């Protein structure tokens, strides 16, 4: 069927605790593709969190590198973010975005986003 | 006046030529360093996000093997769309384009044969 | 342009010599001269231990030759090449490096050929 | 200041233990150097076992390698043999040897020699 991107895992955390965010996309996608985290908090710019390839190649912002793990299960189609260390600067709305090519012709989806909220 | 070897990079195999050049004091340790040149772009290959990518960096890193061993280099354009069809995807994995990739250095491609020519395969 | 130039020498163990550049691609020089390096490598201790005054300039006629007009190829004596493998043969053989098939002396020439083809270069 | 070099720490010991050589350079020698062990069996010929430079590049026998590590105490002029995994192969006299050039003359020191005998 049409593309569809689920997001769940949000939610509200005290300074120092972990979440764990999940992304499942469902429809007809390629298997070799690419799957990410970014985030954007009210009023400021969309920032990429980290990204991860079918085959397993990640890539991490320098702000999250050695408190965020990104982890995937191809058999779901499911990219994980893994939140450790949690600061109030990574509150924000986390979207994951699922990107491929068929025949060089680019797919780009995004989920509906979903609240990470770190309080004091 | 040939002296050609197979091609042995995993990312430059099924290409229209199948040999490249190797000076003999360089054999392996050549290799050794482009693969390291090659690594960060292994996402771009396997994703496809440019039918040009794969050809612009074979010709960097296992060119086709010319009488004398001469040097050969693709043409600006090839580098400009490679660059512009991989760059969404090279950004999201934090991959940086080379000083030696930068497209302006490469030829126009409009030099009097044998300058640039076209070769053919079929 | 023709697309090559008098490169500086990047080589770890080919400076300090009488000439400071080789002949190289504009866009392939980096790459070049990073293969060269990592094929050089394997030679560091009998430069650092200074085996023979013949090796340094040896090697390094091969892996980062003087750059000439045209890019014309140049080669060391093969009495110099005679006798840096003699005197850090022990050496070598101690650190398990080989000699390589394609720095075999005899390929090496003579040295007696007329004028350009064999020539003295001076150095202020 | 005349060079001398001391070989200590051979024995004996069963199939499967450890030894320690030590090979210890007194007097005035060059600090860019090479030192060495080798190996001599009764009756056959001095074989190579392990090199290190005082740079600490290091060079092994292929029948030792995993087996016996080299390393040195630059600041001691002492050259080691750790010897792990002992096979009755490995029972030999071991000599060490110091091994640099003043302006290209060769200087070559050899210690007197430490018996290996690894048991059944
Ligand atoms: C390489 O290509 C040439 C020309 O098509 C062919 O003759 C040759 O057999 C090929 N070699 C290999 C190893 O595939
Ligand atoms: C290399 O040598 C030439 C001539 O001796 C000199 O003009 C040039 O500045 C040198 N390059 C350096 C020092 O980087």
């Amino acid at each position: 069927g049409q593309v569809q991107l689920v997001e769940s895992g949000g939610g509200l955390v005290q300074a120092g605790g972990s979440l764990r965010l999940s992304c499942a996309a469902s429809g007809s996608i390629s298997s070799i593709n690419a799957m990410g985290w970014y985030r954007q908090a009210p009023g400021k710019q969309r920032e990429l969190v980290a990204a991860i390839t079918s085959g397993g190649s990640t890539n991490y912002a320098d702000s999250v590198k050695g408190r965020f793990t990104i982890s995937r299960d191809n058999a779901k189609n499911t990219v994980y973010l893994q939140m450790n260390s949690l600061k109030p600067g990574d509150t924000a709305v986390y979207y994951c975005n699922l990107l491929y090519y068929i025949d060089y012709v680019e797919y780009d989806y995004w989920g509906q986003g979903t609240q990470v909220t770190v309080s004091s | 006046g040939f002296s050609c070897e197979p091609i042995t990079l995993r990312m430059c195999q099924d290409l229209p030529y199948n040999t490249t050049f190797m000076p003999n004091l360089l054999n392996h340790y050549d290799q050794q360093t482009a693969a390291l040149a090659m690594e960060p772009f292994h996402p771009m290959v396997n994703l496809d996000c440019s039918r040009d990518f794969r050809p612009f960096l074979c010709a960097l890193y296992a060119p086709i093997c010319m009488e004398y061993g001469r040097v050969t280099l693709p043409c600006r354009r090839l580098c400009q769309r490679a660059y512009s069809e991989c760059s969404k995807l090279m950004e999201m994995f934090g991959v940086p384009w080379p000083e030696d990739m930068e497209c302006s250095r490469f030829p126009d491609c409009d030099e009097p044969y044998p300058g640039t020519l076209e070769v053919l395969f079929q």
